RNA sequence: GAAGAUGAUCAGAUACCGUCGUAGUCUUAACCAUAAACUAUGCCGACUAGGGAUCGGUUGUUGUUCUUUUAUUGACGCAAUCGGCACCUUACGAGAAAUCAAAGUCUUUGGGUUCUGGGGGGAGUAUGGUCGCAAGGCUGAAACUUAAAGGAAUUGACGGAAG
């Protein structure tokens, strides 16, 4: 796929992954 | 800036010994690139020069006789033993028989067989050949 | 060194004047700024003809050096040079190239007009590039008639004329006729006025 | 590989360059890379140029022209024939086409 | 080059150009030998005497080679006033 | 150009040249004798004078400052020394 | 039956021309092979490689077949030719004649003491061809020539018995290793020493001394 | 069309360059005299060689023809370009009897050892 | 310059230089950071006994086609499970 | 005019196209610190080749127009020069080539100095730190996986590209 959105989707991965952990802080 | 007079001597000679010319101008001069030329001038590589007196560093006129083949500094001056300059010369000169390596010992500036007859070393300078 | 007798004579310097020889392009490259005596203010450069003189002279006495006067080859592609060289080989016995010159003349052996002159005299270096250019592949020394725009590549002895002009070119064929007839002999001596005229060796269009 | 030597824009010593649409498809070119094209065009075609000469009320009226300069992104430009593809060597040539 | 002994090991000690002194190598055909007629005091060329030079390749190709006949020829009296040693 | 004299320009080719590019560099520069039309008094002047100049006897300025050579005023003649 | 058609070839079918020497101190063009066969009867050729090249087509692959010969005597001279051909044996055959119209002399000299006949290189010399950068060492009496077979054979057939070998790039491109170190070997008249300081007068042509032996 | 091809122009062009004096204006003696010179195995090729060696040989008569070279064209040439003027069109007689060098150009001439009588023109542009 | 230091005092500059960028070799990196201690199966040594857990067919890779006939086995130094292919034809029938 | 809403097209189009449209687009106070932020070309210094243009300054000079009637008017023209933005030709030279007056003076390897890379992926990911209001920035692995990935060019084939 093109790098931009490879790129993307990955940040929107990250910010998911930012979020679950906070839950038990 | 201007960190090495004698490596800009020595690459405008070799420019001009390249493109076939007879003549070469160099700015500033020195003691130490007038000594170096003296040596290439005894063993034929260079013609006579000319010192030109501007108040100031000065300037030279080297007569070329297409003898050159390249002649070069070593930065940094290295220093070397009596027992490194066999290393020297198998990495910088062409052959066994020919070519110089020019080095600054406390006995003068001098050409590296000049140095093994009267037993000195010092630092290494140049090349010649 | 040389006698006196090879100066340039007022007559020489006569015919010279009278067919423009000294009037050079308005752009000279640098490496034909000694040939130059001075810019005339319009922007013509003049052709110091003392100097042209002296380099006819000294490319004559080079074409005399060759022992077959067949080994010369004398070229034009420009049509105002064309009847020169041919009549410039009739006296002198040179091989004349007049017009196209093949490509592959001096390099390509298998050819039909495959030549190897000892010696190429080129009328312009610039529209006589490839004649030039294959006398570097053959080891072939090359005279060539320059003007001050000229280039100099593989050219060794250059003659400072305008190469541009209907007289010009004749006249300085039929100057070194002359001369490479003098030194060998044929004509007595550098006194003697020549048979042939320098009408002859210029450029007739085809009305007459 | 580097296409063109000048990156098929006409930006040196310079940052940036403010940029046009084009006419066509009002796209955003940068001004120093736009085909621009000066018209000079009479407003009345050759055809006409008589009868509404004769139709006028005044004895020797100029008819005015119609200047326009146009500006088009290289899309624009290519599709409509402005500018056509050259060859590798035909590329260098920046003297204009020798049609007038 | 030769051996202890003395003798010439050496073939073919090649030629130098006449004006950079660069040695004329074996293939380098754009390498010319101007030859050049010695000319007696009744202005006739002497047959088989000549001066000759040579050119390497580099020098006819950079255009230095009309320039180096003005100052050859000039050292050994084949022509007068036309090359200057000041520009 | 193989074979050049660097040591002996042509006078005409050593005029052109830039006066850092010179074999020693030298000036352009010089220094003239100023008469105002006023009176006779010399008054030494720098051509390139940064300064607007006035003679001594009379209070009126000899040359204005300009980019480069000083521009001397109507009336005013100077021979270079 | 060869009848020559250049004036260096009239004047080899003649007693004119006795060495290749002649022919290299005056840089002459060498067109015909059969000069080189006169003068250096005793030649060894070598094919290093054999490679297929293939040009797309509509219809398909266009094979040819490329050869790559070393000519040398193991005395001083030494040529390298590469040729294509539709088949092996015809391209194996026309390099062989390329191989002999570029046969150049090499100068050997002597590592140390000058004691005996040459057997090394006069100096280090370098050849670069594409990638391929070869360079030549002279080396002692000992060592043997330091290199990989495919430098090694050039420099057997070339008459060198002693010599280092350094190459650089992609070596394994063997028409690019051989036409550099064909180069290097070469480059040993090319390379000013002082013993070569000395001038010596311009001699003659042989195309001019025999100008008339040589005219048609 | 009716454009010959290479078989039948280069020998058509031979045949001029071997036997121009045999041959003639005439394609019925042409056709003839081909049968005789050359070995043509079909009748049609014949007459297509003869009839384009006509053609060439009525173009040589009207001057000298491109890519063909007989041993008499240039023979008839080479005294036929002889023509040089009683007045020399370079000797300065056309004038008054002296150059109309520039100004300019007369200090070279100055310059060398020369006095030549001199009418000086400034174009001056 | 080269772009990298030259001066006799550089001493300090060309190591630390050089040993900041010898971590881009992955055999020196491997070797320092105790890869094979850590990480290998085998613990860095050249072998390593196991008991044979279950006989296991593997299919080859394209192009090719076949079943490889491989074994697992759980190392006793580490208890570690790793695929032992077992050599030649027909020596999976001594492998139990 | 992102979003959103809508009319078309389409097999489907919450896409291209059309009509509206909110943030935004502008500005003031603060943040953010990233772009194909590109000449994909670090900075300083020297040298090596020809040419014509052009911008800024300076210096010498016209069959030129103009102040004003002329100068000390200005413009233009012709020459030099220093600095720039570039360009054209050649290739001594470099390069894998495309190409390059630097990407040259590099196995004939050394003018000074900073930064960066070490097969392709995993991955600019995980983790820790630190900056940020956030979005995110900076720093930054490993396990594992893989024989190529890639650069420039050649011939062909194809193109809803041109002639
Ligand atoms: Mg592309
Ligand atoms: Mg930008
Ligand atoms: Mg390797
Ligand atoms: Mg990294
Ligand atoms: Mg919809
Ligand atoms: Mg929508
Ligand atoms: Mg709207
Ligand atoms: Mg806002
Ligand atoms: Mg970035
Ligand atoms: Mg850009
Ligand atoms: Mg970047
Ligand atoms: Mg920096
Ligand atoms: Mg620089
Ligand atoms: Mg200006
Ligand atoms: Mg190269
Ligand atoms: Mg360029
Ligand atoms: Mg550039
Ligand atoms: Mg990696
Ligand atoms: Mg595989
Ligand atoms: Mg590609
Ligand atoms: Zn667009
Ligand atoms: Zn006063």
């Amino acid at each position: 796929m093109r790098d931009k959105w490879r790129k993307k989707r990955v940040r929107r991965l990250k910010r998911k992954r930012r979020k679950v952990r906070a839950r038990s802080k | 800036t201007r960190t090495s007079v004698l490596a800009d001597a020595l690459n405008a000679i070799n420019n001009a010994e390249k493109t076939g010319k007879r003549q070469v101008l160099i700015r500033p001069s020195s003691k130490v690139i007038i000594k170096f030329l003296t040596v290439m001038q005894k063993h034929g590589y260079i013609g006579e020069f000319e010192y030109i007196d501007d108040h100031r560093s000065g300037k030279i006129v080297v007569q070329l006789n297409g003898r050159l083949n390249k002649c070069g500094v070593i930065q940094p001056r290295f220093n070397v033993k009596i027992n490194d300059i066999e290393r020297w010369t198998d990495n910088l000169l062409p052959a066994r028989q020919f070519g110089y390596v020019i080095l600054t010992t406390s006995a003068g500036i001098m050409d590296h067989e000049e140095a093994r007859r009267k037993h000195v070393s010092g630092k290494i300078l140049g090349f010649v050949y | 060194s040389l006698p006196a007798s090879f100066d340039l004579t007022p007559e020489d310097a006569k015919l010279l004047l009278a067919a423009n020889v000294h009037l050079g392009a308005k752009n000279v490259q640098v490496h034909n700024k000694p040939y130059v005596y001075k810019t005339r203010p319009d922007g013509m450069n003049i052709i110091n003809i003392g100097k042209t003189w002296e380099k006819i002279v000294l490319a004559a006495r080079i074409i005399a050096a060759v022992p077959n006067a067949s080994d010369v080859a004398v070229c034009s592609s420009r049509t105002f040079g064309q009847r020169a060289v041919l009549k410039f080989a009739a006296h002198t016995g040179a091989t004349a190239i007049a017009g196209r010159f093949t490509p592959g003349n001096f390099t390509n052996y298998i050819t039909r007009s495959f030549k190897e002159p000892r010696l190429v005299v080129v009328t312009d270096p610039r529209t006589d590039a490839q004649a030039i250019k294959e006398s570097s592949y053959v080891n072939i020394p090359v005279i060539a008639l320059t003007d001050m725009d000229s280039p100099s590549e593989y050219v060794d002895v250059a003659i400072p004329c305008n190469n541009k002009g209907k007289h010009s070119i004749g006249l300085i064929w039929w100057l070194l006729a002359r001369e490479v007839l003098r030194l060998r002999g044929i004509i007595p001596d550098r006194t003697t006025e020549w048979s042939v005229m320098p009408d002859l060796y210029f450029y007739r269009d085809p009305e007459e | 590989p580097k296409k063109r030597a000048s990156n098929g824009r006409n930006k040196k010593g310079r940052g940036h360059v403010k940029p046009v649409r084009c006419l066509n498809c009002a796209r955003c070119v940068p001004k120093d890379k736009a085909i621009k094209r000066v018209t000079i065009r009479n407003m009345v075609e050759a055809a006409a140029v008589r009868d509404l000469s004769e139709a006028s009320v005044y004895a020797e009226y100029a008819l005015p022209k119609l200047y326009n300069k146009l500006h088009y992104c290289v899309s624009c430009a290519i599709h409509a024939r402005i500018v056509r593809v050259r060859s590798r060597t035909d590329r260098k040539i920046r003297t204009p086409p020798q049609r007038k | 080059m030769e051996n202890d002994k003395g003798q010439l090991v050496e073939l073919y000690v090649p030629r130098k150009c006449s004006a950079t002194n660069r040695i004329i190598k074996a293939k380098d055909h754009a390498s010319v030998q101007i030859s050049i007629a010695k000319v007696d005091e009744d202005g006739r060329a002497i047959a088989g005497e000549n001066i000759t030079y040579a050119l390497s390749g580099y020098v006819r190709g950079r255009g230095e080679a009309d320039d180096s006949l003005n100052r050859l020829a000039q050292q050994d009296g084949l022509l007068k006033n036309v090359w200057s040693y000041s520009r | 150009v193989l074979v050049q004299d660097l040591l002996h320009p042509s006078p005409a080719t050593e005029a052109k040249q830039h006066k850092l590019k010179t074999l020693v560099q030298q000036p352009r520069s010089f220094f003239m004798d100023v008469k105002c039309q006023g009176c006779l008094n010399i008054t030494t002047v720098f051509s390139h004078a940064q300064t607007a100049v006035t003679c001594d006897s009379c209070s009126t300025v000899l040359c204005t400052p300009t980019g480069g050579k000083a521009k001397l005023t109507e009336g005013c003649s100077f021979r270079r020394k | 039956g060869w009848t020559p058609v250049t004036k260096l070839g009239r004047l080899v079918k003649a007693g004119k021309i006795t060495s290749v020497e002649q022919i290299y101190l005056h840089s002459l063009p060498v067109k015909e092979y059969q000069i080189i066969d006169l003068l250096l009867p005793d030649l060894k050729d070598d094919v290093m490689k054999i490679r297929s090249v293939q040009k797309q087509t509509r219809a398909g692959q266009r094979t040819r077949m490329k050869a790559v010969v070393v000519i040398g005597d193991s005395n001083g001279h030494v040529g390298l030719g590469i040729k294509t051909a539709k088949e092996v044996a015809s391209a194996i055959k026309a390099a062989i004649v390329i191989a002999k119209l570029s046969i150049i002399p090499i100068r050997r000299g002597y590592w140390g003491s000058n004691l005996g006949q040459p057997h090394s290189l006069p100096c280090k010399v370098t050849g670069k061809c594409g990638s391929v950068a070869v360079r030549l060492i002279p080396a002692p009496r000992g060592k043997g020539i330091v290199a990989s077979p495919v430098v090694k054979r050039l420099m057997q057939l070339a008459g060198v018995e002693d010599v280092y070998t350094s190459s650089s790039g992609s070596t394994r491109t063997t028409e690019n290793t051989l036409k550099a170190a064909f180069a290097a070997i070469g480059n040993t008249y090319s390379f000013l020493t002082p013993n070569l300081w000395a001038e010596t007068p311009l001699a003659a042509s042989p195309l001019e001394v025999y100008a008339e032996e040589a005219a048609a | 069309g009716r454009v010959r091809t290479k078989t039948v122009k280069r020998a058509s062009k031979v045949l001029i360059e071997r036997f121009y004096p045999k041959l003639t204006l005439d394609f019925e003696t042409n056709k003839r005299l081909t049968s005789e010179i050359a070995v043509i195995q079909s009748k049609r090729l014949r007459n297509k060689i003869a009839g384009y060696t006509t053609h060439l040989m009525k173009r040589i008569q009207k001057g000298p023809v491109r890519g063909i070279s007989f041993k008499l064209q240039e023979e008839e040439r080479e005294r036929k370009d002889q023509y040089v003027p009683e007045v020399s069109a370079l000797d300065l007689s056309h004038t008054n009897g002296q150059l109309e060098i520039d100004a300019d150009t007369a200090d070279l001439v100055k310059s060398l050892g020369f006095k030549i009588p001199v009418q000086t023109v400034s174009i001056s542009a | 310059g080269k772009g990298k230091p030259r001066g006799l005092n550089s001493a300090r500059k060309l190591r630390v230089h050089r040993r900041n960028n010898r971590w881009a070799d992955q055999a020196y990196k491997a070797r320092l950071l105790g890869t094979a201690f850590k990480s290998s199966p085998f613990g860095g040594s050249s072998h390593a006994k196991g008991i044979v857990l279950e006989k296991i067919g593997i299919e080859s890779k394209q192009p090719n086609s076949a079943i490889r006939k491989c074994v697992r086995v759980q190392l006793i130094k580490n208890g570690k499970k790793v695929t032992a292919f077992v050599p030649n034809d027909g020596c999976l029938n001594f492998v139990d």
